Protein backbone atom coordinates (compact mmCIF):
# COMPACT_ATOMS: atom_id res chain seq x y z
CA UNK A 1 0.00 0.00 0.00
CA UNK A 2 1.26 3.59 -0.55
CA UNK A 3 -1.73 5.65 0.80
CA UNK A 4 -2.98 5.83 4.49
CA UNK A 5 -5.56 4.00 5.75
CA UNK A 6 -8.79 6.00 4.27
CA UNK A 7 -10.49 8.31 6.86
CA UNK A 8 -14.12 6.59 6.28
CA UNK A 9 -14.93 3.51 3.90
CA UNK A 10 -17.97 2.21 4.01
CA UNK A 11 -20.16 -0.67 2.89
CA UNK A 12 -23.36 -0.04 2.72
CA UNK A 13 -27.25 -1.95 2.22
CA UNK A 14 -29.79 0.81 -0.09
CA UNK A 15 -33.48 0.05 0.09
CA UNK A 16 -36.24 1.73 -2.38
CA UNK A 17 -39.02 3.19 -0.56
CA UNK A 18 -41.07 2.87 -3.79
CA UNK A 19 -40.69 -1.22 -2.62
CA UNK A 20 -38.96 -1.89 0.80
CA UNK A 21 -38.45 -5.51 -0.97
CA UNK A 22 -35.22 -4.27 -3.06
CA UNK A 23 -32.30 -3.76 -1.74
CA UNK A 24 -29.22 -2.87 -3.18
CA UNK A 25 -25.28 -3.20 -1.80
CA UNK A 26 -22.38 -1.08 -2.76
CA UNK A 27 -19.83 1.16 -1.10
CA UNK A 28 -18.19 4.37 -0.74
CA UNK A 29 -15.69 6.64 1.33
CA UNK A 30 -18.35 9.39 0.99
CA UNK A 31 -22.13 7.78 1.68
CA UNK A 32 -23.71 11.20 0.87
CA UNK A 33 -22.93 12.17 -2.26
CA UNK A 34 -23.29 8.38 -3.11
CA UNK A 35 -26.54 8.48 -2.13
CA UNK A 36 -26.74 11.83 -4.04
CA UNK A 37 -26.01 9.65 -6.71
CA UNK A 38 -27.94 6.83 -6.46
CA UNK A 39 -30.97 9.58 -6.56
CA UNK A 40 -30.01 11.22 -9.72
CA UNK A 41 -29.18 14.72 -7.85
CA UNK A 42 -25.34 13.84 -8.45
CA UNK A 43 -24.12 12.54 -11.59
CA UNK A 44 -22.55 9.58 -11.39
CA UNK A 45 -25.35 6.50 -10.21
CA UNK A 46 -25.67 3.23 -11.89
CA UNK A 47 -33.64 3.45 -12.98
CA UNK A 48 -35.42 6.06 -11.15
CA UNK A 49 -39.15 3.58 -10.82
CA UNK A 50 -37.66 2.68 -7.09
CA UNK A 51 -36.05 6.33 -6.21
CA UNK A 52 -35.64 7.99 -3.81
CA UNK A 53 -33.44 5.22 -2.49
CA UNK A 54 -32.02 5.43 1.63
CA UNK A 55 -29.13 3.45 3.43
CA UNK A 56 -30.58 1.63 5.82
CA UNK A 57 -27.29 0.34 7.60
CA UNK A 58 -23.60 0.18 6.42
CA UNK A 59 -20.40 -1.35 7.81
CA UNK A 60 -17.90 1.66 8.65
CA UNK A 61 -13.87 1.28 9.32
CA UNK A 62 -12.88 -0.84 6.24
CA UNK A 63 -9.34 0.03 6.51
CA UNK A 64 -8.00 0.01 2.81
CA UNK A 65 -10.63 0.43 -0.28
CA UNK A 66 -9.48 -3.07 -1.48
CA UNK A 67 -10.75 -4.82 2.04
CA UNK A 68 -14.38 -3.10 1.63
CA UNK A 69 -14.48 -4.65 -1.67
CA UNK A 70 -13.71 -7.97 -0.89
CA UNK A 71 -16.53 -6.98 1.84
CA UNK A 72 -18.81 -6.16 -0.35
CA UNK A 73 -18.72 -8.60 -2.74
CA UNK A 74 -19.07 -11.07 0.19
CA UNK A 75 -22.64 -9.73 0.75
CA UNK A 76 -23.76 -9.07 -2.68
CA UNK A 77 -23.12 -13.25 -2.88
CA UNK A 78 -24.04 -15.50 -0.02
CA UNK A 79 -24.06 -18.63 -2.35
CA UNK A 80 -20.51 -18.07 -2.69
CA UNK A 81 -19.60 -18.18 1.03
CA UNK A 82 -32.19 -10.75 -1.98
CA UNK A 83 -33.97 -10.12 1.37
CA UNK A 84 -33.51 -7.71 4.59
CA UNK A 85 -33.64 -10.92 6.47
CA UNK A 86 -31.13 -12.62 4.04
CA UNK A 87 -29.07 -9.68 4.43
CA UNK A 88 -29.00 -9.42 7.94
CA UNK A 89 -28.16 -13.00 8.54
CA UNK A 90 -25.37 -12.79 5.63
CA UNK A 91 -23.81 -9.88 6.99
CA UNK A 92 -23.70 -11.08 10.41
CA UNK A 93 -21.97 -14.29 9.19
CA UNK A 94 -19.65 -12.43 7.47
CA UNK A 95 -18.17 -10.75 10.54
CA UNK A 96 -17.69 -14.09 12.22
CA UNK A 97 -16.17 -15.61 9.38
CA UNK A 98 -12.15 -15.34 9.80
CA UNK A 99 -11.39 -13.24 6.80
CA UNK A 100 -12.85 -10.18 8.56
CA UNK A 101 -13.25 -11.36 12.08
CA UNK A 102 -10.46 -9.47 12.93
CA UNK A 103 -11.01 -6.02 11.20
CA UNK A 104 -11.64 -2.82 13.12
CA UNK A 105 -14.67 -3.02 11.82
CA UNK A 106 -18.15 -0.99 13.34
CA UNK A 107 -21.95 -1.55 11.87
CA UNK A 108 -24.19 1.38 12.09
CA UNK A 109 -28.07 0.93 11.52
CA UNK A 110 -30.64 4.01 10.64
CA UNK A 111 -34.02 2.26 10.21
CA UNK A 112 -35.61 1.11 13.07
CA UNK A 113 -37.25 -1.95 11.16
CA UNK A 114 -33.65 -3.17 10.01
CA UNK A 115 -32.46 -2.70 13.25
CA UNK A 116 -35.22 -4.81 14.40
CA UNK A 117 -34.52 -7.87 12.19
CA UNK A 118 -30.67 -7.62 13.18
CA UNK A 119 -31.84 -7.89 16.98
CA UNK A 120 -34.15 -10.90 16.07
CA UNK A 121 -31.54 -12.65 13.88
CA UNK A 122 -28.93 -12.15 17.13
CA UNK A 123 -31.22 -13.83 19.54
CA UNK A 124 -31.48 -16.54 17.51
CA UNK A 125 -27.89 -16.87 16.59
CA UNK A 126 -25.10 -19.66 16.52
CA UNK A 127 -22.23 -17.91 17.83
CA UNK A 128 -22.30 -14.10 20.12
CA UNK A 129 -20.85 -11.32 17.95
CA UNK A 130 -17.23 -10.43 18.97
CA UNK A 131 -17.82 -7.44 21.63
CA UNK A 132 -15.42 -5.19 20.40
CA UNK A 133 -17.33 -5.13 17.14
CA UNK A 134 -19.64 -1.79 18.03
CA UNK A 135 -23.56 -1.94 16.84
CA UNK A 136 -24.70 1.59 17.14
CA UNK A 137 -27.94 3.26 15.82
CA UNK A 138 -29.09 6.40 14.75
CA UNK A 139 -32.55 7.30 13.91
CA UNK A 140 -34.87 10.08 13.10
CA UNK A 141 -28.13 16.08 10.33
CA UNK A 142 -28.67 12.59 11.55
CA UNK A 143 -27.98 8.93 9.76
CA UNK A 144 -25.19 8.85 7.16
CA UNK A 145 -25.23 12.68 7.13
CA UNK A 146 -23.49 12.37 10.91
CA UNK A 147 -20.68 10.05 9.82
CA UNK A 148 -17.19 12.30 9.49
CA UNK A 149 -15.97 12.12 6.16
CA UNK A 150 -13.00 13.18 7.18
CA UNK A 151 -9.49 12.96 9.55
CA UNK A 152 -10.91 15.48 11.54
CA UNK A 153 -12.17 12.84 14.56
CA UNK A 154 -8.43 12.23 15.34
CA UNK A 155 -7.03 15.48 14.59
CA UNK A 156 -5.13 16.25 18.12
CA UNK A 157 -4.12 12.57 18.19
CA UNK A 158 -1.94 13.41 14.65
CA UNK A 159 -0.92 16.46 16.16
CA UNK A 160 0.68 14.95 19.30
CA UNK A 161 2.31 12.73 16.69
CA UNK A 162 3.66 15.67 14.69
CA UNK A 163 5.24 16.92 18.24
CA UNK A 164 6.91 13.82 19.59
CA UNK A 165 7.90 12.54 16.21
CA UNK A 166 9.41 16.15 14.58
CA UNK A 167 11.26 16.70 17.97
CA UNK A 168 12.40 13.17 18.63
CA UNK A 169 10.76 13.22 21.52
CA UNK A 170 10.04 8.95 21.11
CA UNK A 171 12.22 7.96 23.66
CA UNK A 172 12.45 4.55 24.31
CA UNK A 173 10.03 2.00 23.22
CA UNK A 174 7.12 0.75 25.63
CA UNK A 175 7.62 -2.80 25.27
CA UNK A 176 11.11 -3.68 24.72
CA UNK A 177 12.45 -0.67 26.41
CA UNK A 178 15.27 0.02 24.16
CA UNK A 179 15.62 3.06 22.65
CA UNK A 180 14.55 4.03 19.48
CA UNK A 181 16.57 6.40 17.24
CA UNK A 182 14.66 8.73 14.96
CA UNK A 183 13.57 6.93 12.12
CA UNK A 184 14.53 3.64 12.86
CA UNK A 185 12.00 1.29 11.88
CA UNK A 186 8.27 1.81 12.31
CA UNK A 187 7.16 3.81 15.61
CA UNK A 188 3.26 3.39 16.98
CA UNK A 189 2.30 5.69 18.99
CA UNK A 190 -0.54 5.53 21.74
CA UNK A 191 -3.67 6.73 21.07
CA UNK A 192 -4.82 8.57 24.89
CA UNK A 193 -4.09 11.61 25.55
CA UNK A 194 -1.68 13.38 27.52
CA UNK A 195 0.57 9.90 26.89
CA UNK A 196 3.67 9.99 24.60
CA UNK A 197 4.26 6.14 24.99
CA UNK A 198 5.96 4.79 21.92
CA UNK A 199 7.33 1.73 20.86
CA UNK A 200 8.04 -0.86 17.39
CA UNK A 201 5.42 -1.24 15.60
CA UNK A 202 6.01 -5.30 15.93
CA UNK A 203 6.38 -4.84 19.63
CA UNK A 204 2.78 -3.60 20.24
CA UNK A 205 1.33 -6.71 18.63
CA UNK A 206 3.60 -9.19 20.31
CA UNK A 207 1.93 -7.60 23.32
CA UNK A 208 -1.84 -6.85 22.44
CA UNK A 209 -1.27 -11.11 21.26
CA UNK A 210 -0.85 -12.38 24.57
CA UNK A 211 -1.20 -17.94 16.89
CA UNK A 212 -2.55 -15.04 15.47
CA UNK A 213 -1.14 -11.64 13.26
CA UNK A 214 -3.91 -9.33 13.53
CA UNK A 215 -4.06 -7.51 17.36
CA UNK A 216 -7.96 -6.53 17.64
CA UNK A 217 -8.40 -4.54 21.21
CA UNK A 218 -5.40 -3.63 24.00
CA UNK A 219 -4.30 -1.86 26.59
CA UNK A 220 -1.44 0.42 26.78
CA UNK A 221 1.51 -0.15 29.41
CA UNK A 222 2.49 3.10 30.48
CA UNK A 223 -0.84 4.81 31.13
CA UNK A 224 -3.21 2.24 31.21
CA UNK A 225 -5.47 3.13 28.91
CA UNK A 226 -7.69 0.72 25.91
CA UNK A 227 -6.80 1.41 22.21
CA UNK A 228 -8.13 -0.41 19.59
CA UNK A 229 -5.24 -1.62 16.65
CA UNK A 230 -7.35 0.37 13.77
CA UNK A 231 -6.55 3.70 15.15
CA UNK A 232 -3.03 3.23 16.10
CA UNK A 233 -2.42 2.41 12.56
CA UNK A 234 -4.91 4.98 10.78
CA UNK A 235 -1.95 7.34 12.60
CA UNK A 236 1.14 5.46 11.79
CA UNK A 237 -0.11 5.13 8.16
CA UNK A 238 -1.26 8.62 7.94
CA UNK A 239 2.39 9.78 9.48
CA UNK A 240 4.45 7.53 7.23
CA UNK A 241 2.39 7.82 4.27
CA UNK A 242 -0.33 10.89 4.14
CA UNK A 243 2.63 14.37 4.65
CA UNK A 244 -0.29 16.12 2.58
CA UNK A 245 -3.21 14.91 4.18
CA UNK A 246 -1.81 15.52 7.73
CA UNK A 247 -1.25 19.30 6.04
CA UNK A 248 -4.74 19.65 5.18
CA UNK A 249 -5.94 18.81 8.44
CA UNK A 250 -3.97 20.65 10.55
CA UNK A 251 -4.00 23.76 8.21
CA UNK A 252 0.01 23.76 8.27
CA UNK B 1 -9.33 -26.45 7.28
CA UNK B 2 -7.75 -29.18 5.51
CA UNK B 3 -5.14 -31.70 7.53
CA UNK B 4 -2.32 -30.58 5.78
CA UNK B 5 -2.36 -27.22 5.79
CA UNK B 6 -2.52 -26.66 9.01
CA UNK B 7 1.45 -27.87 9.67
CA UNK B 8 2.25 -25.82 6.31
CA UNK B 9 0.62 -22.44 8.08
CA UNK B 10 2.35 -22.91 11.33
CA UNK B 11 6.03 -22.28 8.61
CA UNK B 12 4.09 -19.25 7.40
CA UNK B 13 3.11 -18.01 10.27
CA UNK B 14 6.79 -18.38 11.44
CA UNK B 15 8.49 -17.19 8.65
CA UNK B 16 6.39 -13.83 8.12
CA UNK B 17 6.65 -13.15 12.07
CA UNK B 18 10.62 -14.19 12.32
CA UNK B 19 11.47 -11.87 9.07
CA UNK B 20 13.87 -9.27 10.74
CA UNK B 21 11.71 -5.69 10.99
CA UNK B 22 12.11 -3.36 8.64
CA UNK B 23 14.89 -0.17 9.53
CA UNK B 24 13.26 1.99 7.00
CA UNK B 25 9.62 2.96 7.82
CA UNK B 26 8.74 3.71 4.00
CA UNK B 27 10.09 0.01 3.25
CA UNK B 28 8.32 -2.11 5.56
CA UNK B 29 8.66 -5.84 6.64
CA UNK B 30 5.69 -8.60 5.29
CA UNK B 31 4.86 -8.87 8.72
CA UNK B 32 4.65 -5.16 9.64
CA UNK B 33 2.63 -4.45 5.74
CA UNK B 34 0.01 -7.00 7.40
CA UNK B 35 0.06 -4.86 10.95
CA UNK B 36 -1.08 -2.01 9.02
CA UNK B 37 -4.09 -3.49 6.83
CA UNK B 38 -2.06 -3.18 3.87
CA UNK B 39 -3.56 -5.24 0.74
CA UNK B 40 -1.37 -8.31 0.48
CA UNK B 41 -0.60 -9.27 -3.16
CA UNK B 42 -0.21 -12.99 -3.10
CA UNK B 43 2.06 -13.02 -6.05
CA UNK B 44 4.69 -10.76 -4.29
CA UNK B 45 4.50 -12.48 -0.54
CA UNK B 46 4.35 -16.36 -2.26
CA UNK B 47 7.36 -15.20 -4.42
CA UNK B 48 9.17 -14.09 -1.14
CA UNK B 49 8.07 -17.03 1.06
CA UNK B 50 10.08 -19.08 -1.43
CA UNK B 51 12.79 -17.20 -1.51
CA UNK B 52 14.20 -18.90 0.99
CA UNK B 53 12.30 -17.85 4.23
CA UNK B 54 10.13 -21.00 4.26
CA UNK B 55 13.80 -23.31 4.31
CA UNK B 56 14.68 -20.85 7.40
CA UNK B 57 11.64 -21.90 9.64
CA UNK B 58 12.34 -25.78 8.42
CA UNK B 59 9.99 -26.33 5.78
CA UNK B 60 11.91 -27.84 2.96
CA UNK B 61 9.75 -27.62 -0.47
CA UNK B 62 7.47 -24.93 -2.12
CA UNK B 63 4.11 -23.33 -1.27
CA UNK B 64 1.67 -22.49 -4.04
CA UNK B 65 0.15 -19.35 -4.17
CA UNK B 66 -3.83 -20.70 -3.18
CA UNK B 67 -2.38 -21.80 0.25
CA UNK B 68 -0.94 -18.81 0.90
CA UNK B 69 -4.24 -17.04 0.31
CA UNK B 70 -6.06 -19.15 2.08
CA UNK B 71 -3.24 -18.72 5.43
CA UNK B 72 -3.78 -14.85 4.83
CA UNK B 73 -7.82 -15.71 4.85
CA UNK B 74 -7.78 -17.60 8.55
CA UNK B 75 -5.56 -14.62 10.00
CA UNK B 76 -8.05 -12.10 8.95
CA UNK B 77 -4.86 -10.25 6.33
CA UNK B 78 -6.63 -8.56 3.72
CA UNK B 79 -5.39 -9.71 0.45
CA UNK B 80 -5.83 -9.73 -3.38
CA UNK B 81 -4.39 -11.49 -6.62
CA UNK B 82 -1.95 -8.80 -9.09
ZN1 LIG C 1 10.69 -2.34 20.68
ZN1 LIG D 1 -0.73 5.35 26.72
Amino acid sequence: QCKPIPALYTVYVLRSTVRHASLYIGSTPNPPRRLKQHNGLVPGGARSSLRPWEMVALVSGFPSMVAALKFQWALTNPHLSRSLASVVANLHLLLRVPSFARWPLRVHFFRRDVFAAWEKWCAAASERLRPSLAVVTDFECWGIHALPLDYEPIKDYVAKGQEIFEFERQGACVVCREEMASGDGLQALCTNQGCDGVGHLSCWSRHFLKDSILPVQGQCPKCGGEMEWGNMMKELTLRTRGQKEVEKLLKR
Amino acid sequence: PTDQQVSLFRYITQAVVTAPRAKDPANPSWHEKMLMYDPIILEDLTAWLNSGQLDRVGYDGEVAPGDVKKWCESKSVCCLWR
